[PDB]
């Protein structure tokens, strides 16, 4: 992954990239870690991408207003430094730099709009705008105007609408909150009217663009224009004097241009973290670095004490958030139109309110249904309310396993049902074959991971979606990856993988005190499919029949004895396994070690050939390239629709189990339409002597001063166990510990000491969890430890 | 019994684990139940992980008598499901191992079952030295030879355990 | 005793069993009228899927009661 | 790019083939009003890749649209439906061609008055019980296939209506085989004869399909019992046990094992069965349809009527042999030798089938060549696996004196059997008659409604003389939905919907026979004839 | 009594037995801790392999049976 040890950096072109290497030299030459900056084009929008497969910088900066996007994407770890180095920098710079009530990023530079005036024709600067027209009169007896700016811009009208109460998105102590707008109140009402005014009594011109009141400035035909660091070079090569003065106040209220926050963030994958908390809170935040970055081409108050501050100082900082971009096009055209006399500033901010809502009116009209109002047939727990649709908007996490099929459209599904918080695994990259039914895929697409796509086209198709792909695996992430969800959803087209994560989620069980915790059980909800028959059933594990409960249903596995296939070939699949399973390992046609791959239509015509041939000897008939393909890649039949059924139910049961809205599936359905249409449900039982969810752990109580040989002595004793010689191990600090073995030498040397050490020194601690295992026990069985003391 | 999922956020943690994997709970059981032949020898390097070790064969009979083979072991996370990653160490003139350690055992590949132990591939390697399998060569060379003419194969064998070669090949010297 | 089993269709046919008979011979009654393997047949009473060695008895099938063919199926 | 047609298409082929996806393609169906049901039964659509369909849709995007469809953007709200849809409808195939007409099916039933005509099939979602009745009947005359689908709150409703569909290859998911040794044929009685069971070496004693085993032991029987063949239980299993004998045994004397002779004793259970006509295919042969000919009967009957001459001439009183056995184990020569006298059998009663349709088609003055050999072929593969569906009209459904009661009726036995949810659906849509507007829209007034609906049920139930009574928990559950359409639920109904019309075109499997009721609330559902 | 049964592989399985146990009960458990059906199963003893039906006694066995499994290559 992302190189341990080394802090590669990554920071924009045109920021200086220089001085800033040299506050890294500093670094390894200090401590011995080396540092590697790049500024690599499309930075901000090539991180996203590699942040989310995991690798990337360790670091890397950018405003703000991005890392609301990666922090809601998982790509961003939260910062924790002290209150005492907190003040070193400003108190609001934080907020800019935060997401759901953590700080993800520590701010480095800040820029904000001033205005910008000729010093010479006025030496006064407004210290409002109610003045500004009553200049135009005189400089356009003149010739001029007083004012002139970019106008075709929501950036830089901004300042005077919220002066008197204009807000993009309503702050609350830790969060945005996007369905509250503040741009269609009075205080922007009343902002833009004015701002209007000047354009009908000719003091401006709702054209004036950036170019337009650029090239006329630069002559020195206006008193002022709206600009700020990024501007200040023209003015010089013309030189034409000016100063950074600042913005005019209005109806009382002072001015609020936007407010932008260049900052590193810390990548959540790098596991260089504490190493970034050096380079940064030392190597970087102090006089020392920030100088000899800045001098190549601010936040700290020590080296900013050393009019632009002013007015991001008064003015609101800039969302970082998603939706805030929905923002900028909705009161874009609320101005244009506006100043351009095409419907009243009252009728535009109406617009522009409801546009950059994430909400639309009436949008969750069908959910709201069923959690809002009442009935004779809620699930008992059930409560009209208006917070579980919040719920579902804001937090309820749910995981879909497997993209494509039923995958693609449980997502399509979830996200047009409330849920938001949506995490998608898959294994498998994209396939021509997936496409007649896999509708979140695309020619184009071929060959790229499902899951991404998959995440990529939701997101974009059901705007406020956010999907979080994983080209994964499950079998790659722990019992910790998993309790995050409140919900776990399968796609999946194996029995092994089911098997599996069926037992990932009974082990995340917790039964306290004799009973189960509820909240340690996480409901899965599995369907299959094939052809034109397909099953959905939904499991509470540790309450009702898992997936081995019922792993009898299968139908009986595809299988090919031996003395068939080598000496008794009968049916054309028969001559197409001697090929795949014989003759291709003994002779390996695509070179040396080579192994078979289904995909690969050069080694599917090979097979086919020689599978003719043996056919041929056998006057055995109905060997075809399509059937070949069939039994080597041992291919399902499929179709939109059966996955559509299928993935339907699935998704009408989550939802019932994240509001209660109805009591869940009793467990279990089977469908099948080649004749007619038809469905039967019904509670599978619970097997007894299940080897998965029927085993619960036991207790044992013993004082934490106690001695392992006791809990030795214990299990060889106890009448009810008594053991001939147990293997004892725990996780403790994440990793497994063994903490006595007998049947292998080297071990139980090492593990004898442990025998006479107390639990409290072992890191033992209430509740845990002792994994023994014997020959007495048919599989290893899990005692509970609970402290006397 | 009714279930009602609490709307509320879950408590967070950092990605530690907090309990044990199913492929932990297994191992740990065949490790427990371990059954070395006299002529094999497991080794963990460390104690705390029983997903790593390696096995040595110092075989008494067939073709590869008075060698030694060091296999190494990885289980995974998908154990019992998915079998372990078995590899040979030690380079060795075999129809079933190549040159770069991959082994060719049945059981190994598409034979696996989760009734299987360690215990199970432990047995099917030794048996491996006793009679090697032609039908899934890794050394096709090999594997012609020892069907073919069984006595120069047996020649190749001792031969390249000694320290030599086999073709345009040095084979390391591997006996006990 | 005539009892129902619905199929994977939906079809449901009418057998005659005696509550001393094995849950596989309910099978091959089936197969009979059906054409459908009793390897295949997964049957489901009252919740429960009816293990081959236990009779029509263990299971308290009564009268008219109504036996069901299901499946699971492993296709993403 | 065809070959290109067959990759992404590969899944599918393997269940309705070639000729299947061709017959879609050469399809155009007609979705009528663009909501998430209807968006979702296209996409199962054109994905598979239909030849074309057309979205007849007068209304506009309202918010609500906006957010249970995948198929309708937020900026779409305000303009077309049918003209928004269309468009996202389209990315998902290329291969298909998508258009639509901005106008109820109400003006289109003004205008042009056969205006459906141009399509395969007609799909209607979400319609009121006057633009449905009044299009089903138009459509009904012109003998238009008509899918009528509704997703009210957490129900889903669907009506077929078609005339006739006669359907050949209809994919039974399991059958009885076609061994014939109750009823055995020239060259399958001699193959069986070539037999001595007595002269083979243990191997091939061993490797010996246990059709013959059968056909053999079932000749000593005939014997011992004076032309007799097992019938009873008693008598199969003594059958059983004369074969368990005849496994060869070791030098102890214990019983070699030979699951040669094991599967006949397993197969027995079936292989005894009697080979006989189905009374299905009766039907279809007693049927005017069939018994009737004429210059307009259709490919279907022409080539029912052949296997029923077939039948009374060299079938001997049954249907043509099917020519497939399944697998068993044997060797090689003894199995391929065995299937083959089935195969040139099959072959053979093909073309005496084959000369009687040609013997019809110079009778009826159509061209001998119309029916191809490759089509006749499968007419006697699925001889035992024909099937004829026929749809009431909408009409005979709400008649007066027409509507099915004896079902409805009996159905009501059971206070929850889904039939409550069709009663709940009429007297829905009468309330939206007398009032202009669905119950509990909005939340004030779901009280109000309550009652009112109850009387409407009342009013229904009435009218068409139904003793039945509806738990008033159904009358509270329907004002609460709030004539919504769930996502989920219009995705449920898409997918059923969709293969429904799949099944028409390709004309491949059997289709429902009338109403299909969903109930997302319990995960159940259920079919009614109506 | 004791007696251990050489499955191939090299491991001679301790299923300690009784005399009056039929052949047949070994294969259960050489089915269990292995989970070879007793079915694909033929035992080796003399030449003669053991049959089913009879029992540890018919075989001259003594309190040190060593015994070699060979599977049976069934299905077809
Ligand atoms: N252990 C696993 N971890 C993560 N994803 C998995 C695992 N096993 C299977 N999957 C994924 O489950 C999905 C099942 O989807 P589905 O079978 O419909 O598609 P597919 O694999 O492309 O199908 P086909 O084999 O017919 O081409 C696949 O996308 C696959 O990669
Ligand atoms: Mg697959
Ligand atoms: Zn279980």
């Amino acid at each position: 992954k992302i190189e341990e040890g080394k802090l590669v950096i990554w920071i924009n072109g045109d920021k200086g990239y220089n001085g800033l290497a040299e506050v890294g030299k500093k670094f390894e030459k200090d401590t011995g870690i080396k540092v590697t900056v790049e500024h690599p084009d499309k930075l901000e929008e090539k991180f996203p991408q590699v942040a989310a497969t995991g690798d990337g910088p360790d670091i890397i900066f950018w405003a703000h207003d991005r890392f609301g996007g990666y922090a809601q994407s998982g790509l961003l770890a939260e910062i924790t430094p002290d209150k005492a180095f907190q003040d070193k920098l400003y108190p609001f710079t934080w907020d800019a730099v935060r997401y759901n009530g953590k700080l993800i990023a520590y701010p480095i530079a800040v820029e904000a709009l001033s205005l910008i005036y000729n010093k010479d024709l006025l030496p006064n600067p407004p210290k409002t705008w109610e003045e500004i027209p009553a200049l135009d009169k005189e400089l356009k007896a003149k010739g001029k105007s007083a004012l002139m700016f970019n106008l075709q811009e929501p950036y830089f009208t901004w300042p005077l609408i919220a002066a008197d109460g204009g807000y993009a998105f309503k702050y609350e102590n830790g969060k945005y909150d996007i369905k509250d707008v503040g741009v269609d109140n009075a205080g922007a009402k009343a902002g833009l009217t004015f701002l209007v005014d000047l354009i009908k009594n000719k003091h401006m011109n709702a054209d004036t663009d950036y170019s337009i009141a650029e090239a006329a400035f630069n002559k020195g035909e206006t008193a002022m224009t709206i600009n700020g660091p990024w501007a200040w070079s023209n003015i010089d090569t013309s030189k034409v004097n000016y100063g950074v003065t600042v913005l005019p106040t209005f109806k009382g209220q002072p001015s609020k241009p936007f407010v932008g926050v260049l900052s590193a963030g810390i990548n959540a994958a790098s596991p260089n973290k504490e190493l970034a908390k050096e380079f940064l809170e030392n190597y970087l935040l102090t006089d020392e670095g920030l100088e000899a970055v800045n001098k190549d081409k601010v936040a700290l108050k020590s080296y900013e004490e050393e009019a632009t501050m002013e007015n991001a100082q008064k003015g609101e900082i800039m969302p970082n958030i998603p939706q805030m971009s929905a923002f900028w096009y909705a009161v874009r055209t609320a101005v244009i139109n506006a100043a351009s006399g095409r419907q009243t500033v009252d009728a535009a901010l109406a617009a522009a309110q409801t546009n950059a809502a994430a909400d639309w009116e009436g949008r969750w009209n069908h959910v709201k249904k069923f959690l809002e109002r009442s009935g004779p047939f809620t699930h008992p727990d059930f409560e009209p309310s208006t917070e579980s649709l919040q719920f579902l908007l804001d937090t309820c996490k749910v995981l879909v396993i497997g993209a494509g099929g039923l995958g693609c459209e449980l997502l399509k599904n979830l996200a047009l049902s409330g849920f938001r918080q949506i995490h998608v695994i898959d294994m498998d990259t994209i396939d021509v074959s997936n496409l007649n039914r896999q509708f979140l895929f695309r020619p184009k697409d071929i060959g790229r991971p499902k899951a991404e796509v998959a995440a990529e086209f939701l997101n974009d198709r059901v705007p406020n979606c956010n999907v979080v792909p994983h080209f994964n695996k499950i079998q790659d992430f722990n019992d910790t990856f998993y309790r995050q969800f409140h919900i776990i959803v399968c796609g999946l087209d194996s029995i092994i993988a089911r098997r599996w994560i069926n037992g990932m989620l009974i082990s995340l069980l917790n039964y306290e005190d004799g009973v189960l915790d509820p909240s340690s059980i996480v409901p899965l909800i599995d369907g299959g499919t094939e052809g034109f028959k397909g099953n959905a059933r939904v499991i509470l594990p540790g309450m009702t029949a898992c997936i081995e409960c019922t792993l009898e249903l299968y139908p009986p596995q595809v299988n090919f004895p031996m003395c068939t296939i080598a000496s008794m070939p009968r049916l054309p699949e028969h001559c197409i396994e001697y090929v795949r399973m014989l003759q291709w390992p003994k002779e390996q046609p695509f070179g040396e070690g080579v192994p078979l791959d289904g995909d690969d239509p050069e080694h599917i015509q090979w097979i086919f050939q020689k599978s003719l041939e043996r056919a041929s000897q056998y006057n055995i008939r109905g060997v075809t390239y399509r059937l070949t393909q069939g039994v080597v890649k041992r291919i399902i039949p499929a179709v939109a629709s059966t996955n559509a059924v299928i993935a339907a139910v699935c998704a009408t049961e989550v939802f019932k189990i994240a509001t209660s809205a109805y009591i869940p599936l009793n467990n279990y359905l089977v469908f099948n339409d080649v004749d007619g249409l038809y469905t039967y449900t019904f509670e599978a039982e619970r097997k007894e002597n299940c080897p998965a969810c029927s085993q619960l752990p036991q207790n044992i109580q013993f004082s934490p001063s106690a001695k392992l040989q006791e809990v030795l002595d214990y299990l060889t004793n106890s009448a009810s166990l008594q053991m001939k010689s147990p293997a004892i191990t725990a996780t403790l600090e994440g990793k497994n510990r063994t903490l006595y073995l007998q049947s292998v030498t080297s071990i139980e040397e090492r593990t004898r000491p442990n025998l006479s050490k107390t639990l409290k020194e072992l890191g033992l601690v209430d509740g845990q969890e002792l994994a023994v295992a014997d020959v007495t026990t048919p599989q290893t069985v899990l005692f509970k430890l609970h402290f006397t003391s | 019994k009714l279930f009602s999922l609490k709307q509320q956020k879950k408590e967070e943690e950092k990605g530690s684990s907090k309990k044990a994997s199913a492929a932990q709970l297994r191992i740990q059981k065949d490790i427990n139940e371990l059954n070395l032949p006299k002529t094999c020898d497991i080794s963990f390097s460390d104690p705390d992980d029983l997903l790593n070790f390696k096995l040595v064969i110092c075989p008494d009979e067939g073709f590869y008598k008075s060698g030694k083979f060091v296999f190494s072991f990885k289980v995974g996370q998908g154990y019992p499901h998915d079998p372990p990653k078995v590899k040979c160490e030690t380079m060795v003139y075999h129809p079933n191992i190549d040159l770069e350690g991959n082994v060719a055992l049945n059981i190994l590949r598409e034979d696996w079952k989760p009734v299987l132990t360690i215990n199970s591939i432990i047995y099917g390697l030794q048996y491996l030295f006793l009679e090697p399998n032609p039908e899934d060569p890794l050394n096709k060379e090999a594997a012609e030879v020892l069907q073919n003419n069984r006595r120069l194969f047996e020649q190749n064998v001792q031969r390249s355990m000694r320290g030599g070669y086999i073709g345009s090949t040095y084979f390391e010297r591997c006996l006990k | 005793m005539l009892i129902k089993v619905k199929t994977l269709t939906g079809k449901e046919i009418e057998i005659d069993i005696e509550p001393t008979d094995k849950v596989e011979r309910i099978k091959e009654r089936v197969e009979e009228k059906e054409g459908i393997p009793p390897q295949q047949q997964r049957l489901i009473y009252s919740g429960k899927q009816m293990n081959d060695e236990k009779t029509a008895a263990d299971y308290k099938i009564l009268g008219g009661s109504v036996l069901h063919l299901v499946l699971a199926l492993r296709g993403g | 790019g065809k070959l290109l047609k067959e990759q992404k298409y590969d899944r599918q082929l393997r269940l309705w083939g070639d000729h299947g996806q061709e017959a879609l393609e050469s399809a155009h169906v007609c979705l009528i009003n663009a909501t998430a049901t209807g968006t979702e039964i296209l996409k199962n659509l054109v994905l598979p890749g239909i030849g074309s369909f057309t979205i007849i849709d007068g209304n506009q995007v309202s918010g609500e649209d906006a957010g249970n469809n995948f198929f309708l953007q937020r900026s779409s709200i305000g303009k077309n439906r049918a003209e928004a849809a269309m468009e996202f409808l389209q990315e998902l195939n290329s291969d298909v061609s998508g258009s639509f007409v901005e106008e109820s099916p109400e003006n289109l039933l003004d205008n042009d008055p056969s205006f459906f005509c141009r399509f395969t099939v007609v799909v209607a979602t979400q319609l009121p019980e006057s633009t449905s009745l009044r299009l089903a009947d138009v459509l009904w005359n012109s003998q238009i296939p008509l899918l009528i689908c509704r997703t009210y709150g957490l129900v889903g409703y669907m009506r077929i209506i078609i005339k006739e569909h006669p359907v050949i290859e209809s994919h039974p998911d399991n059958a009885l085989e076609d061994l014939r040794l109750d009823k055995p044929f020239p060259e399958l009685r001699e193959h069986f004869q070539s037999y001595d069971l007595d002269h083979m070496e243990k191997k091939d004693h061993s490797h010996t399909p246990w059709i013959v085993i059968i056909a053999k032991y079932l000749a000593q029987w005939y014997s011992e019992t004076n032309g007799r063949i097992p019938k009873t239980y008693k008598e199969k299993e003594d059958f059983r046990d004369l074969i368990r004998q005849g496994i060869l045994k070791n030098e102890n004397g214990a019983p070699e094992d030979e699951e040669n002779f094991e599967e006949a004793i397993k197969n027995v259970n079936t292989a005894l069965n009697t080979t006989q006509i189905p009374s299905s295919i009766e039907d279809i042969f007693n049927d005017d349809r069939c018994i009737n000919i004429t210059k307009q009967t259709p490919s279907f009957w022409i080539l029912a009527r052949a296997l029923k001459e077939f039948v009374a001439k060299e079938g001997q009183g049954n249907l043509p042999v099917r020519g497939t056995i399944p697998d068993m184990i044997a060797d090689s020569g003894k199995y391929i030798k065995l299937q083959n006298v089935y195969r040139e059998k099959a072959k053979k009663d093909a073309a005496a089938v084959g000369n009687h349709v040609a013997k019809l088609l110079q009778s009826i003055g159509q061209a001998p060549e119309s029916i191809s050999e490759k089509e006749l072929k499968l007419l006697c593969s699925n001889s035992a696996f024909l099937r004829v569906v026929r749809c009431r009209s909408l009409a005979e459904e709400y008649g007066l004196d027409t509507i099915n009661k004896d079902e409805i009726i009996s159905s009501m036995d059971n206070p929850d059997n889904e039939i409550v949810l069709y009663l709940m659906l009429r007297a829905v849509d009468r309330f939206h008659k007398q009032q202009g507007r669905y119950p509990g829209v909005s939340n004030y007034q779901v009280e109000e409604d309550i009652g009112k609906l109850k009387s409407c049920l009342t009013g229904f139930l009435q009218e068409y003389g139904l003793s039945v009574m509806v738990k008033d928990d159904y009358v509270h559950e329907f004002c609460r939905y709030g004539a919504a359409e769930p996502h989920t639920i219009a995705a449920f109904l898409g997918g059923a919907a969709a293969q429904e019309v799949i099944k028409i075109i390709t004309k491949q499997f059997v289709i429902f026979n009338n109403t299909y009721i969903y109930s997302g609330m319990s995960q159940t559902s259920a079919t009614f004839q109506l």
